[PDB]
């Protein structure tokens, strides 16, 4: 359970776009070209995410970067999202597997 | 007639206020800017930033 | 030994909050309102002192032409030391310093390496002097300005049109500022020469006194415009409490950290009780004549106090402060859309909380009609997935219940505003009820304590006790969605059977009123019948229990309400009488005229209006059978920054001319131009400048 193995930072911008477009809030906008488009950008961004994984596996870390955990058996990376509380106690800030 | 008549009375103005507190050189924008480097307007500006 | 400050202060000219009782006087500078300086106790005591000055500056000016550093000016120092500490403590007229300073300037004009101390000093008193006497024309050029203003206001007074006014203005402003013919030119002279020297803080002075005498017009009406704020003619003290408390609360908002922190809960509490002012009055001719006299810029002055700079959002000192300057931005606005729209501009501080800062929603949008209709795509979605992932907030609840919700019927175009939640909320945080609801929950609630158990937080009923919300927003007149609320809805003909299982009167009238304002929502409604042959159930068993509340002796509350309630339900729709919907007979005739007469006796004998017992006796007999000054001062500054357009050109180009002229007849001589006039007066210029920095 408790092997979590390290990562690089990962860039989330078309991802978090086509996240956005895709969930349909009032209007239920979809499109045949704009939508298709932004998934198609969001696989080619998750693409060239992964493509430096492998170009950034043997470098030492510095107190003072973005370290992105990942756990093993699960293959989720942990998240703590502002928005919401924690459960338990009540003046804090949860955290996530994602 | 609004941005005409205020351009009028503007120049009235500062054709008074000039002949109140008055072989002049002649002036360009190639003369004034070497004239400003030469007095060192360019310290002034790099010290600034 | 003469200025020991026992019977008097130094006293700043330019001073604000002017009355009705001096400004009718059109006299020029030999008189002013208070017609001289301070008693005649005082003044006879320093006015043989006042001629040995003018003399002595009147021998200087005499034979001191070239200079002199032979301990003259030993003397000269400490005798215009004596003129300036004269000159802030207000016994002078303007008469006199004007005849000061018009010799005073002339001392100066008779034309790297170190000099003396001792003359720099002097030249530090006499330019800071300068720098006040400009300070004092303003306030008479002011005073000149509004005692003007108002006598041909009340020349031709409607009141007990502005055409004339406006003819005028430009009269007196080409007349006064120029086309004459008060330094005069030498005024410049001497501050060009004092400006081309070497290295001092003296300089700074000069270069200021230069920029002030210069883009006079833009500051005197600047200035105009900020003492426009005009009270009752009294101002003994009325606006300099709020004024020092304002400069109290100018240094408290920057860094709190401690000496200014017990003074903020103090202030804090003092500006509250200034600005609720007598709530329990008529709050008309007490708050609203006070309304306007903090609106002079005290707006942002409490949101920079609300700006958090500090974060610490532990259980510390941050709630001493909050929740008070919560309640007095609150009592800020409660007065009318004045204040209301100043502050919606203010919208994206108060988002996401929801606890401290959703009261101030909660409070400003009481009845306002043209800016609550307003809202954008962005202001009430943003609380539609705080609702979720926050809780059920009780106090945040009764928020979008006046925002948006009805008075009557509120609008019909932020219907898609309000309702868009319920299908963008997956998690569905309106439910109805569970299969428990009948005594597990409602026990605890009013059967067992009363009074709101410490202000309304039970966090579980009052979350389904506000679903008035979600009742009366198209259920007034709206033909929106009919299907889409009803299909989520808790269908009403099934919700009726639970709640006479177990009676709870706030539930019950949530109940009623939702079902009346259902039933008398359109016309176009598709099933009527067994939603007629039903309700007459509900209504026999509930006169019933109005019947039974209508022995007490007038010992409740909740029962009134819930009879007004449903007067509404019997003045509503009529009766069917068709195959279902039984017309009235034996079982149903027998229940809604007898029992009916009895409800209103009790209102009747009681002491309740007669406002609701009409619509009752109407209904069930029916149904058996069957100061101009605030706004003239806005705009007179609107008329005078009309003109703005010419003073740029009257301004900057002689400011570009003039630092194109260091030498122009200025002595005309050899030995004092070959220094001015070498490029060097923008060097030393720019090199000051680069110095002014620190």
């Amino acid at each position: 359970d408790c092997l979590f193995k390290l990562c690089p930072m990962n860039r989330y911008s078309a991802q978090k776009q086509f996240w956005k477009a895709a969930k349909p809030g009032a209007n239920s906008t979809t499109d045949a070209v704009l939508l298709n488009k932004l998934h198609h950008a969001a696989d080619l961004e998750k693409k060239q995410n992964e493509t430096e994984n492998r170009k950034l596996l043997g470098t030492v870390i510095q107190y003072g970067n973005v370290i992105q955990l990942l756990h093993l058996k699960s293959n989720k990376y942990l998240t703590v999202n502002k928005r919401l509380p924690a459960l338990l106690e009540k003046n804090a800030m949860r955290v996530t597997l994602d | 007639l609004r941005q005409l008549e205020d351009h009028k009375r503007g120049e009235a103005l500062r054709q008074i206020l000039v002949n109140r507190y008055y072989s002049r050189g002649e002036m360009s924008l190639a003369e004034v800017q070497c004239h400003l480097d030469k007095e060192g307007a360019s310290n002034l500006v790099i010290d600034l930033i | 030994m003469h200025v020991d400050r026992d019977p008097q202060e130094q006293v700043t000219p330019v001073k604000y909050a002017r009355l009705w009782s001096e400004i009718p006087s059109e006299i020029a500078i030999d008189d002013y309102d208070s017609s001289g300086a301070s008693k005649d106790e005082i003044k006879e005591r320093f006015a043989q002192t006042m001629e040995f000055v003018e003399e002595y500056l009147r021998d200087v000016v005499c034979q001191r032409f070239p200079f002199s550093d032979k301990e003259k000016n030993k003397l000269t120092f400490e005798v215009v030391n004596l003129a300036r500490n004269l000159i802030y403590f207000g016994f002078y007229n303007f008469s006199d310093l004007l005849r000061l300073t018009k010799i005073l300037l002339a001392i100066l004009d008779c034309v790297p390496e170190k000099e003396d101390i001792m003359v720099m000093d002097t030249k530090l008193k006499i330019i800071e002097i300068l720098q006040f006497i400009l300070n004092v024309r303003l306030d008479y050029r002011i005073s000149c300005l509004l005692c003007i203003f108002k006598r041909e206001f009340d020349e031709s007074n409607s009141q007990s049109p502005g055409a004339l006014d406006f003819e005028h203005i430009e009269e007196q402003a080409e007349g006064i500022f120029g086309g004459s013919e008060h330094g005069g030119r030498t005024f410049l002279r001497v501050l060009l020469h004092l400006t081309m020297h070497d290295y001092p803080p003296l300089v700074s002075g000069a270069l200021q006194l230069l920029f002030r005498h210069f883009s006079q017009r833009q500051e005197v009406l600047q200035a105009f415009k900020q003492v426009q704020l005009l009270v009752t003619s009294q101002d003994v003290d009325n606006y300099k409490q709020i004024k020092q408390d304002l400069d109290q609360l100018r240094s408290i908002v920057e860094k709190s950290e401690s000496y200014n922190y017990r003074v903020v809960k103090e202030i804090l509490i003092r500006l509250s009780k200034l600005c609720v002012q007598e709530s329990a009055s008529v709050r008309k001719s007490r708050k609203q004549q006070q309304r306007l006299l903090r609106n002079m810029g005290a707006h942002a002055v409490v949101l920079e106090l609300l700006q958090i700079p500090y974060e610490k959002a532990e259980d510390t000192k941050m709630q001493e402060i909050m929740r008070l300057a919560h309640e007095f931005l609150q009592n800020f606005c409660a007065g009318n859309q004045q204040n209301q729209a100043l502050l919606h501009k203010h919208i994206n501080l108060f988002l996401n909380p929801g606890i401290l800062e959703a009261v101030t929603m909660q409070h400003i949008f009481m009845n306002n009609f043209q800016l609550c209709s307003e809202i954008n795509e962005r202001v009430v979605q943003h609380f539609v997935h705080c609702i979720e992932t926050h809780g059920r907030n009780v106090q945040y609840i009764k928020f979008l219940q006046t925002i948006v919700k009805a008075e009557g019927k509120f609008i019909k175009k932020c219907q898609d505003m309000v309702m868009a939640e319920l299908v963008n909320s997956g998690e569905d945080v309106l439910v109805f009820y569970n299969d428990r609801a009948s005594f597990q929950t409602l026990i605890q609630m009013m059967r067992s304590e009363r009074d709101r158990m410490d202000e309304n937080s039970p966090l579980f009923m009052y979350h389904i006790h506000l679903v008035e919300l979600l009742a009366v927003c198209t259920e007034g007149k709206n033909v929106y969605t009919e299907i889409k609320c009803n299909s989520l809805l808790p269908l009403d003909d099934i919700v009726r059977v639970v709640t006479h299982e177990d009676c709870i009167p706030e539930v019950k009238i949530a109940y009623i009123n939702f079902l009346n304002h259902c039933y008398v929502d359109t016309e176009v409604e598709m099933k009527e019948i067994y939603t007629s042959n039903h309700m007459w159930k509900l209504f026999e068993n509930f006169l019933v229990d109005i019947c039974r509340a209508c022995n007490n002796t007038s010992d409740r509350k909740h029962a009134d309400s819930v009879l007004e309630k449903y007067v509404t339900e019997i003045v509503m729709s009529i009766v069917t009488t068709f195959f279902s919907s039984p017309f009235s007979d034996q079982s149903t005739t027998l229940q809604t005229r007898q029992p009916v007469f009895v409800q209103l006796l009790q209102g009747v004998f009681r002491v309740y209006h007669c406002n609701w017992l009409m619509p009752s006796q109407k209904a069930s007999v029916e149904s058996c059978i069957r100061r101009n000054i605030i706004e003239r001062l806005q705009d007179i500054v609107s008329a005078l920054e009309d003109r703005l357009r010419p003073l740029v050109q009257a301004e900057l180009s002689v400011l570009v001319d003039v630092l194109h002229r260091p030498e122009l007849l200025f002595p005309e001589n050899t030995d004092a131009r070959r220094k001015c006039e070498s490029g060097g007066f923008i060097c030393k210029l720019i090199k000051h400048t680069k110095q002014l920095l620190e």
